[PDB]
């Protein structure tokens, strides 16, 4: 079940890899990206509100989704990293760089590795007042 | 084969310049990558060739060479090439705070305090390593590690003192299980 | 399952009144397998270990 | 040819287990006529695994309080309990000696990390010189508790735990205290 | 076949391609890295000592006083100099050899000095390092007696006048490209690239010139026609009165001016080296930092940090709240 490829050439998939600063998602899509693949959140591999956004979760979610690739035909991936973005921070956290890690070592060629973070041009407020944010 | 490009700016042109034996040495005698230096592009190229051991060595060594661009010492993100869970988490100094000028500058200081004394400190208790770019802050440790150095930096950029940053932290480490 | 050992290197003594013996553990299953091992009592260049399970890893950082 | 007590053989003695077979020392050189000889084997660290075995035995038989320092008492106990293990088993009281020691000594223990406050324990192993020390010990206590007050010379509890310990069977002291350690250090972990 | 200490320092397992192989003492006792030293109690003992008689030593040091590069070598260096040139006269004829070396030809060009071509990770516009490559990259590479040296004032003298010259590779080298040190100020050219004060004139004044030398005894230098190089932009600038004490750094106006002792103690002074085999039983992955010596309060730092902050002219504008040391 799959594409009708020889071994030579690869199938090609896009996934995003959103790491909030609460949980990581890996949102394997089409090319296009209107027609997904697979998605396994941080909190759909491990049961605790405190370990959501922890690289172990991430690297279970990136085995789970790589060998649900395998099992549709991707054979390779272009990553497509992302932060929360606009007023928040816009560095993919540790949970977007173990999952793609878990992901490289489970047979995926890797194509491009591409940031898209929503920067703003000009943003709005910050969520947090003047006096500051996180402790 | 696939490869993996990384920029480099022009303020870290001269340390890959004078490091760049004791980047790719490394990278090419146990890793078994190919390396070089775009000099048009101004990239770092790494690429997998025939004697490449093991999959994923290109994204550590990609790590390695980020790390060092990042700001961090050569033998520093050597740490990225042997451990694995080790990572690197960045954010700037005006994402807790919003920060205008002086006062910005003042926060960069209670980073470094003086002789750049109170970030050692801070590395000596989250063993991690901390690099203060011009606007940014850069940790490169474990994942509690990151985060307990995190919270000493996001204290000291809104206003605590270093002393009760000290505190705080040799509580927590105390309770880490270290 | 019971597997037997080898000692390469001893390490240091580490523990809270410093009883315990940090050593470098090579196994006699013809592996390069290496482990890092906590120990009580005396150990030395030249001992032979009893491991009752292996898959345990020491305080490795 | 050296024979123990003028009577035994030392050559039947096999070790089954070889992280111990360099520290029971019985075989060859390490062979002697009696159990007493009163050298100098705690000078330095690690002399005390040169020793004869039955010299570790006699040792650790004088240990408590009224009997500190008769060394006499604990041989000729010794060579009444390797003729009560010679007349029950019949083998070689020597490889008896050495099956009890082998069976005794527990494998893994548990110890305190951290500081004084942490209550829990983590489980590391055990050293083959502590776990020969350790068994020695609790032969010698089950000796000593199997013993009190009943008519049962010392010499006849000594021969019973050493062939109830050989025989792994649940029934000497020191497996009973063996498998309670190891239990609670499987616990722990 | 003569060794220099270039040879056991970059550890040439060359025995097997000569015979004639000749050392002198003193380049094998001043040796001090720890796994040579080991080395040469291990490797086979077909090298014998040699010293020459000084007419020869002579003779090498009148033209190297004409070469241009005497104060480039040391004295161990015409001794080798000496010692191959006396083994190319006793066992080859002598009339092969031209002395009174010929002029240097000027041919400069709009290249600055430090442009980093023949640097071997480096590539313009397919220049790779590969596992296959390590081996061989070493310098540009290209019979019965030779040199195993690696030091280049020796190899511009010595194809000066006209020996073959080998290296730790296998096949004679006939051209040497390199960089030199040239004063603008007494025109003396060093081959000492560690250095910034010339020896003639005693100006911090030294910048860098590229040679090339020919196997048939030609010397050419590339200069450099950039006016960036010759600008005088940040040479003035005030300086403060002198101090003395414990604690006073001057501004480093002389090759030889006393200096205080300010040492970084040995735990400022340690990186880590993460390929040890024990390095996995620590506690922590990187070396502990001095937080509690004196020389951390009194900001000591290594004389390697700081290059580029030093090279910023001091006429010109830092950030508002930083204070440069
Ligand atoms: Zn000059």
């Amino acid at each position: 079940l799959g594409p009708q490829v020889a071994e030579g050439e690869n199938v090609f998939g896009v996934c995003h890899i959103f790491a909030s600063f609460n949980d990581t998602f890996v949102h394997v899509t089409d090319l296009s990206g209107k027609e997904t693949i697979c998605r396994v959140t941080g909190g759909m591999k491990v049961k605790a509100d405190r370990d959501e956004s922890s690289p172990y979760a991430a690297m279970l979610a990136a085995q789970d989704v790589a060998q649900r690739c395998k099992e549709l035909g991707i054979t390779a991936l272009h990553i497509k990293l992302r932060a929360t973005g606009g007023n928040r921070t816009k560095t993919p956290g540790p949970g977007a760089q173990s999952a793609l890690r878990a992901l490289a070592r489970s047979g995926m060629k890797i194509g491009r590795i591409e940031d898209v973070t929503p920067i703003p041009s000009d943003s709005t407020r910050r969520k947090g007042g003047r006096r500051g944010r996180r402790l | 084969e696939e490869t993996r490009k990384i920029p480099v700016p022009a303020n870290r042109y001269t340390p890959l310049k004078e490091n760049w034996m004791k980047i790719f040495t490394p990278i090419v005698e146990h890793l078994g990558l190919q390396i070089r230096f775009n000099l048009k592009s101004r990239n770092v190229e790494i690429r997998t060739c025939k004697e490449t051991k093991d999959v994923s060595a290109l994204t550590k060594a990609a790590d390695f060479v980020k790390a060092f661009i990042l700001g961090f010492q050569v033998e520093d993100a050597l740490a990225l090439i042997r451990l694995d869970d080790l990572f690197l988490e960045s954010f700037e100094i005006t994402d807790v705070k919003p920060l205008k000028g002086d006062h910005l500058s003042r926060a960069i200081g209670r980073i470094a305090g003086k002789g750049g004394k109170t970030k050692f400190t801070i590395e000596n208790v989250t063993r991690t390593r901390i690099v203060l770019a011009d606007v940014k802050v850069h940790i490169l440790g474990s994942f509690q590690n990151i985060k307990m150095a995190r919270t000493a930096i996001c204290n000291l950029i809104l206003g605590n003192p270093p002393s009760k940053v000290y505190g705080n932290i040799r509580a927590v480490a105390s309770r880490s299980a270290d | 399952p019971i597997k037997l050992a080898r000692v390469t290197k001893v390490l240091g003594r580490t523990g809270s009144q410093g009883q315990c013996t940090q050593v470098r553990v090579e196994f006699m299953d013809d592996t390069s397998r290496s482990i890092i091992r906590n120990v009580k009592g005396p150990v030395r260049e030249g001992d032979v270990l009893t491991l009752l399970e292996s898959e345990r890893e020491a305080r490795r950082l | 040819d050296i024979k123990l007590f003028g009577k035994w053989s030392t050559d039947d003695v096999q070790i089954n287990d070889i992280s111990l077979q360099d520290y029971i020392a019985v075989k060859e050189k390490y062979a002697k006529y009696l159990p007493h000889s009163a050298g100098r084997y705690a000078a330095k660290r690690f002399r005390k695994a040169q020793c004869p075995i039955v010299e570790r035995l006699t040792n650790s038989m004088m240990m408590h309080g009224r009997n500190n320092g008769k060394k006499l008492m604990t041989v000729r106990i010794v060579k009444h309990a390797f003729e009560i293990i010679h007349l029950l088993t019949g083998e070689n009281p020597l490889q008896v000696l050495v099956n009890a020691i082998i069976n005794s000594g527990p494998r893994e223990d548990s110890t305190r990390i951290g500081r004084a406050g942490t209550v829990r324990r983590q489980a590391v192993d055990v050293s083959p010189l502590r776990r020969v020390n350790q068994a020695i010990w609790l032969l010698c206590t089950g000796a000593r508790e199997a013993a009190f007050r009943n008519i049962k010379t010392i010499a006849e509890c000594l021969a019973d735990e050493l062939i109830n310990a050989a025989k792994g069977s649940s029934n000497s002291y020191a497996i009973k205290k063996k498998d309670e350690l190891e239990r609670v250090a499987k616990s722990n972990r | 076949v003569v060794a220099d200490a270039g040879a056991f320092l970059r550890h040439a397992a060359l025995q097997d391609i000569g015979k004639n192989i000749y050392t002198i003492r003193e380049v094998v006792t001043e040796i001090r890295d720890k796994a040579t030293r080991r080395r040469l109690a291990v490797l086979p003992y077909e090298l014998r000592f040699k010293e020459p008689l000084p007419e020869y030593v002579r003779l090498v040091t009148e033209f190297s006083k004409k070469t241009g590069d005497y104060p480039s070598l040391s004295a161990t260096d015409i001794q080798v100099l000496a010692l191959t040139y006396q083994l190319e006269a006793e066992f080859v004829g002598v009339s092969h050899l031209k002395q009174e070396p010929q002029k240097v030809k000027v041919s400069s060009s709009i290249q600055h000095p430090e442009t980093p071509l023949h640097i071997s990770g480096f590539h313009l516009p397919g220049g790779w390092i590969t596992p296959s490559n390590i081996k061989q990259i070493q310098q540009e590479l290209e019979v019965r007696v030779g040199c195993l040296t690696t030091d280049f004032a020796m190899q511009n003298v010595l194809l000066q006048m006209g020996l073959h010259v080998l290296a730790v590779n296998g096949m004679l080298i006939r051209e040497a490209r390199s960089y030199i040190l040239r004063c603008h100020g007494c025109f003396k050219t060093t081959s000492d690239m560690s250095r910034v004060f010339c020896s003639h004139c005693g100006n911090k004044t030294l910048k860098k010139v590229s040679v090339t030398v020919s196997d048939d005894g030609t010397l050419h230098m590339h200069f450099s026609r950039n006016p960036k190089v010759l600008n005088p932009r940040g040479l003035r600038y005030s300086l403060p009165t002198p101090k003395g004490g414990k604690y006073a750094i001057n501004p480093h106006l002389t090759e030889d001016q006393r200096f205080p002792q300010l040492r970084l103690s040995q735990k400022a002074r340690q990186k880590t080296n993460v390929f040890a085999p024990d390095y996995i039983a620590g506690v922590s992955p990187f070396v502990e930092n001095d937080i509690s010596s004196r020389s951390a309060t009194l900001q000591v730092r290594d004389s390697t940090l700081g290059a580029g902050r030093r090279r910023l002219n001091p006429n010109a504008s830092r950030k508002k709240f930083v204070k440069k040391r």
